[PDB]
């Protein structure tokens, strides 16, 4: 110091630092405060958890992602973890919760092998070799399904959906909601059974009901009314015809006016009267339009004015208003029309074709939601998704988009492995076989990542209540006994280890995709040395 | 290692579960005095301008007090929808969903219960529960007069819990007509409940037409006979034309007296435009100006305005005809009918009185109370009893209540405990000791017995009697047929699986996680 | 199986001897330094 | 109004009650996990001066912590006398208190029944309880060899919940050998607790005489054969003469070193009266100065100073002499005799060990430990069993434990509940269930199932048999008789009418006055 200011970068008294052996003791007691919050949450005996938002709105929810990502953090290491789940959530949307416990694992297992004087690098290459070791192993061991036909390959997504509803609410209507997934899926796919389109399908749910009442339903939710409700709720078609003939338009009812700032100017009376009459004959010829053209439902995008009401009502022409641009997109891809920008370029064979259109309650004054619905197969499903609670129809959303998620990975081919604490013993029990040769100085890392694998089983033995040691011992002398190797735990208990039995599966490329996400952030974690951070 | 922020409140123990449990019964607890016909009316006490509100539903009281807890936000959440689904039954789901956390409590404390096996009872015991409302129901639709009586004894229902107990005889003629005045249309909007303190409480009526708030404008009459009605949405008052560009270019104040007159030669042909239907009341839901008001005079029409855009639903239905705008076409277009218009006042405002229409397909009703607590409990009042029978045509089937209906669910809930042996019997047999207690607080808050008078209902169904249940008037059992009284089957389907749902949300609950307030 | 004969409720001991445990592991570390002849002495 | 001024928090029949019954259920889950053989010990941290203690007895935990409820008042002065009558048996008492009151709560307000009426029953119930629990004892003492194993037993059952558990099996012969050298006399004060760091749990050994942490003069020997002890509370030191008011007038300095002369010939004059018995060792109550000590050594007397006033007591009764000050007759005041007066060091401080003396009637229990948080459970832990042991000797009644106790209390008590018409029949089945929710709670903190261990032990009881109780180890019934498990009569008596007094206080409030704090 000698006296003087020994100052050299800004704010130097409010930030800090942290090194040796007390910034890796911050890093993983951090991770294990996290993982302790989901380690009581995984497996099918799990329990949700409430997060209380600023602004006093709640979600109840059960699944890693969102749970860190309503949380206020202040440590670094757990904003990582909150990206890694989030990583997990947005590309697969199976494991955050696995990924965050098997993360720690290996942290876990890795503050062991750091007081024995092990450097972090020799630490993090041995899981990179342990779990690229693991993924061509259980390559080699799963099975391909798409030698069956396409009744078997139905069953195998009831497999996956029955498996990822549950741990979930919406495990009691689960055996509909697992048709009703498939079902969504058969309506929507490619012939070839291959990259299908995810957009296709949205996520809607509405508060009310109960979940009994929800169904399938391919077509489009508005949130609003018809326009001058006097005429029928329920439009039927005519007698004979192709179908309701919807239209679609992006202009409003109004008279052409140009997009920049005009100045119509009138200087005689005789021109004046001329204005009222170019004012009704627009009017007279747009609705001459529409009727020649042969549509029965039109929907606007920029609404129009109470003009056009007794118009539309006197021709029988439902009608609505202030329907948003994205509303239309989805509204095209349903019913197979395109939308005409204008009644110039109007003809009867951009005009779509759906069954039938018709408007419920819900109940007493909520709001007028609109229905549509397909007389085929068509591009578009909408899921229908009641609930008696916000936040069970909330949850009900998130849950339902993992359970196409789910199937949408078993859309690629040849991924497919029987999860259920099988996929982390099996290749476990390798990674310690191969130590025993390749010694050298990573025998104790493989080991570790070993002991951090089966963590996964030990996780399900609490929330199940069933004895740790037990159950690990006798999974391990099982696949010591025998090659076959989709035998787990099994929580509820029906009995039996085996698994194909019980009807089990999870995506390989979920599977092999938490090792990964796992040892690739502890082989980030394991290099920090100096923690800087700075005040609020 | 603190991971989260400062000001945090976290728990991770039995205090959460404590805490989610406790706010439950401090939300129960808070509306078992509400339930029943003896319920006595509760107090709200606004922070923001001292503006009272006294209301006997668990949905408007629970929303208006503020809480906390988020165990809270479950309660209020489930009695709001219970409120915009059904309008009744709230304080129903309230208090059974707390009473079956409470009932869980003790499973998890003493007799040391998994949380997922005391759903999973759950499960099976709301499937026999609902089973035992199937063959329980009864179908009234083959018989009109059946069916207008029991739209009687639901109004008699309903309207008793609330502080129109003694005035129920009479509005229970009065609700009725209301529907079938609607003949299945169930949208509650279509009805306007006039709001006039003074008077005694029972001289309320249903008159056969609209009401409006509004009076005629300045010369036009009362009392007229054998008028056209013809309603409209545009403007009709000083045209701003649909582009707002125009301009007039003038050279000369004397054209622009032309320009004016233009605008009033216009105004005047489309007033001449109405005069061809030959109508003698026009209505009009924007502010009529005084130009065009001055040139129904001459014709002999009568004009109202600024009606408002909920009430010309209303309108067209009770009057039966159509709102016509672009006038050039009277023969397409379609107008309504009525014998007799005339002007009345109920206080000090003064109100138009329309008798005789041809469509009744709406109605209004005009209360008449004490205070405007009073007039406002009744329209609550109203609007939850036609609510439920309103959903009643729809759903024609009923179940037969007081305490009957709790019984007949824990008689089949029962029955199945003993096929489903082990350690979940426990967790049926305590979603069947939650039912009991509806029927204990009905009886509480009369000042009655809660063991002797609940064991005598229990015998009494298990000799073979699907038919007994509670009577307060005078503290014995007796038979519900008799008495008259029954609800819907879309209102005890709703309460339980509202109130069995409820009970999986703050089941399945170990961590609170509390952020800062923003 | 499941679902059986025990529920582990209060699992704040738990949290509790796992405090204790990095407690008393973290003031060991500081002591561990000092062992055996390549120790060091510590000024307090 | 406000009578009662600012600051002064009042309550009225909804707040009162229901704070001291959760105050009783918070004061209850605290001791929970203390009660049994598999029992957590709880840590106490002081607020001032970090002072740490690790104790089990509940009367400690709640002498320590600070508790503003006064409901939990009442469990704290319940505790505190029950540890100053048995010392023994206090975790029993505030949770047979709060679970009497946890039941208490759901008869008021499930069943809707007086609070004086359950006191009725459990008045009833009381009598039945302490009747069954008379009949249940078995008579002692006839045999002195079945009254030495039967109080082996009682330090069994008394030292496995406390840190003793495992080597109670060596500490039963420590802890009974002890209470049979005192000869019938009931004392705890002759008894010693020396505390030694070093070694492990099972190294105390028992000690045959007496041993204290004293030590010789400077000049004095190690080894005195066949030493005759005396006790002195005297003053050896300045004793100036006690008509305080002498002052010595001195007019010249000759007779003034002739004066202080004669203060040494006056006290060499009372060593020589010493002599006249010729003792071996003098010990003296208070400090000696070094006049007397050098006199001691050409005289061949020992030298021990600044005995407490317990340790006289407690070391005059294992000599079998009197304290004697005077010194005057010989021939009265016959001394003892002990053989090895040779010291002995347990870890860094000597200690004086006597062996071969006349009666040991007082005694000294040398501890071994790690910790002294170890060693000050371990004074608790045998403070406890001797307690309960010397309490036996006068009160010979036995009774068997294992949780067995509370089942045949509880026999008597619903037989006695059938005949009892009224409301307070459910009262008296409050109290059963009460007695029963103690043995529910070691199978609690055993980690075993309690609901199948209590069936099959409340099945078999009412077969016939009455020696059938709970095996924790095994997590079976087995037999108490083969175990050996008895615990004394006069404990669970005291246990069984405290906490009826402790329910009986807490249930005859209505309202809550706190007054400012100062
Ligand atoms: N019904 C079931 N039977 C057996 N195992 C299951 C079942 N449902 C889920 N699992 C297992 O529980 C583990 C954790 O899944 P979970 O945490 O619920 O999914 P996510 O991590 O995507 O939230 C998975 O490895 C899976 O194999
Ligand atoms: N006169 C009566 N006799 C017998 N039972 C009655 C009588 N009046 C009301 N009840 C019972 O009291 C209950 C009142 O419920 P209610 O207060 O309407 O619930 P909520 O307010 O939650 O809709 C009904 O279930 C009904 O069976
Ligand atoms: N070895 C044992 N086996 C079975 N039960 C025991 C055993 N030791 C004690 N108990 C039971 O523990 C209960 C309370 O023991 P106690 O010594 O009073 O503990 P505390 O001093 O903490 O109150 C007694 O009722 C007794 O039945
Ligand atoms: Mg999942
Ligand atoms: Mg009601
Ligand atoms: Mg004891």
């Amino acid at each position: 110091e000698m006296g003087r200011p020994f100052i050299i970068v800004k704010d130097q008294g409010n930030k800090k630092r942290q090194h040796g052996l007390e910034a890796k003791k911050s890093h993983i007691l951090a991770a294990r405060s996290v993982a302790s919050i989901i380690k009581t949450s995984l497996g099918p005996r799990g329990l949700d958890k409430i997060l209380i938002s600023p602004d006093g709105e709640i979600t109840i929810t059960n699944d890693g992602a969102t749970i860190l990502s309503q949380m206020e953090l202040d440590n670094e290491i757990a904003k990582l973890l909150v990206q890694l789940s989030k990583s997990q959530d947005d590309e697969i949307g199976d494991g955050t919760t696995g990924v965050v416990v098997l993360a720690s694992a290996l942290l876990d297992q890795a503050l062991e092998l750091i007081q024995k004087g092990i450097h972090p690098i020799k630490i993090a290459n041995g899981f990179d070799e342990a779990a690229k070791l693991a993924i061509s192993k259980l390559e080699e061991t799963c099975d391909d399904i798409s030698a069956s036909n396409d009744e078997l390959f139905r069953d195998f997504l009831l497999r996956a959906a029955k498996t990822s509803l549950g741990s979930k609410i919406v495990s009691k209507d689960h055996d509909r909601f697992a048709e009703m997934a498939v079902e969504a899926v058969i309506n929507v796919m490619d012939k070839d059974r291959k990259d299908v389109d995810f957009d296709l399908i949205k996520m809607q749910g509405r508060v009310g009901g109960s979940i009994s009442d929800s169904k399938l339903i391919n077509g489009v939710i508005l949130d609003k009314d018809f326009s001058h409700p006097q005429m029928p709720k329920c439009v039927l078609p005519k007698e004979g015809s192709d179908g309701v003939k919807l239209a679609i338009l992006t202009c409003p009812f109004e008279p052409p006016k140009p997009k920049t700032k005009h100045k119509l100017d009138i200087s005689s009376v005789e021109e004046y009267q001329k204005l009222q009459t170019y004012e009704q004959d627009k009017f007279k010829e747009m609705i001459d339009d529409v009727k020649k053209a042969g549509a029965d439902v039109v929907i606007c995008q920029w609404g129009f004015d109470d003009e056009a009401n007794h118009l539309l009502l006197q021709n029988d022409l439902p009608a609505v208003r202030w329907v948003g641009g994205q509303e239309l997109e989805h509204i095209a891809i349903s019913t197979n029309g395109r939308i005409v920008p204008r009644f110039q370029d109007l003809s009867k064979d951009k005009l779509g074709t759906c069954s039938r259109i018709y408007e419920q309650e819900f109940g007493t004054t909520k709001d007028r939601m609109l229905i549509i619905e397909q007389s085929k197969e068509t591009k578009t499903v909408t899921c229908f998704v009641r609930g008696s609670n916000k936040m069970i129809v909330d949850e009900a959303e998130r849950a339902l988009h993992d359970s196409l998620c789910v199937v949408r990975n078993l859309v690629k081919d040849s991924r497919v492995v029987y999860g259920g604490g099988a996929a982390e013993v099996t290749m476990s029990l390798a990674v310690s076989e191969e130590a025993d040769k390749q010694r050298g100085i990573d025998q104790y890392a493989f080991r570790g990542f070993a002991q951090a694998l089966d963590t996964i089983p030990m996780t399900l033995a609490e929330n199940s209540g069933l004895d740790p040691i037990g159950t690990l011992s006798t999974l391990k002398s099982k696949q010591l006994k025998e090659k076959i190797s989709n035998i787990g735990v099994d929580c509820l208990g029906y009995g039996s280890n085996d698994m194909k039995e019980l009807f089990v599966v999870d995506p390989f490329i979920g599977k092999k995709q938490q090792i990964l996400l796992a040892t690739q952030l502890c082989r980030m974690i394991l290099k920090i040395d100096n923690v800087i951070i700075s005040g609020k | 290692v603190q991971i989260f922020g400062d000001q945090v409140t976290e728990e991770r123990a039995e205090n959460a579960r404590l805490s989610a449990f406790v706010g439950a019964i401090a939300v129960g607890d808070l509306v078992k005095s509400t339930l029943g016909p003896k319920g006595m009316d509760k107090l709200l006490q606004s922070a923001s301008s001292n503006t009272c509100m006294v209301t006997n539903d668990g949905a408007t009281i629970l929303k208006s007090i503020p809480l906390d807890n988020p165990a809270a936000k479950v309660l209020v959440n489930i009695s709001k929808v219970q409120d915009d689904e059904v309008g009744d039954g709230t304080t129903s789901v309230t208090v059974l969903s707390a009473e079956l956390l409470r009932e869980a409590e003790k499973l998890i404390d003493q007799s040391k219960i998994h949380p997922q096996t005391i759903i999973e009872g759950y499960r099976l015991a709301s499937a026999a529960a609902l089973d035992a409302l199937t063959k329980a129901a009864v179908d009234n639709s083959h018989d009109k007069t059946m069916f207008r009586e029991d739209l009687i004894h639901i109004a008699k229902t309903t309207l008793s819990s609330k502080i129109l107990s003694q005035d129920k005889d009479h509005f229970a003629e009065l609700a009725t007509n209301a529907i079938l005045r609607l003949k299945g249309s169930t949208n509650l909007e279509h009805i306007q409940i006039i709001k006039i303190l003074g008077g005694k409480l029972s001289d309320s009526f249903l008159d056969e037409g609209f009401i409006l708030a509004k009076k005629f404008g300045n010369n036009q009459p009362k009392r007229i006979e054998n008028a056209k009605i013809l309603i409209a949405n545009t403007t009709l008052d000083t045209d701003k034309v649909k582009i707002f560009g125009t301009k007039f270019k003038v050279d000369s104040t004397a054209k622009l007296a032309q320009l004016e007159k233009a605008e009033r030669e216009k105004m005047k042909n489309k007033i001449a435009k109405i005069s061809k239907f030959g109508i003698n009341t026009f209505i009009n839901r924007q502010l009529i100006y005084d130009y065009p008001e001055q040139l129904f005079t001459d014709l002999g029409i009568n004009s109202i305005e600024h009606a408002d855009f909920e009430g010309v639903e209303r309108l067209a239905l009770v009057t039966g005809g159509e709102v016509v705008s672009t006038f050039d076409e009277p023969s397409k277009c379609k107008l309504g009918e009525c014998d007799v218009i005339e002007e009345i006042m109920l206080g000090e405002q003064p109100f138009l009185k329309f008798s005789g229409c041809k469509a009744g397909e709406a109605c209004t009703i005009v209360l008449r109370g004490a205070t405007d607590q009073t007039l406002d409990e009744a329209e609550r009042s109203l609007h939850d009893a036609l609510s439920v029978l309103s959903q009643t045509t729809k759903e024609t089937r009923t179940v037969l209540g007081g305490g009957c209906a709790e019984m007949v669910m824990s008689k089949a809930v029962d029955t199945e405990a003993q096929n489903i042996d082990g350690k979940k019997s426990l967790a049926v047999e305590a979603f069947a000791r939650a039912l009991r207690q509806l029927p204990t607080i009905l009886a509480d808050n009369a000042g009655f017995d809660s063991s002797e008078l609940v064991s005598k209902l229990r015998s009494s169904i298990y000799n073979g009697i699907s038919t007994s249940g509670l009577d307060l008037n005078n503290g014995t059992i007796a038979d519900m047929r008799q008495l008259g009284i029954v609800e819907s089957y879309k209102l005890k389907r709703a309460v339980v699986s509202s109130a069995s749902e409820a009970a999986e949300v703050l089941l399945r609950v170990d961590n609170i996680i509390r952020a800062r307030p923003r | 199986v499941p679902s059986n004969a025990t529920f582990k409720n209060k699992e704040k001991p738990q949290e509790v001897r796992k405090a204790n445990i990095i407690a008393a592991r973290s003031v060991a570390d500081a002591i561990r330094t000092s062992l055996g002849p390549k120790g060091m002495d510590k000024m307090i």
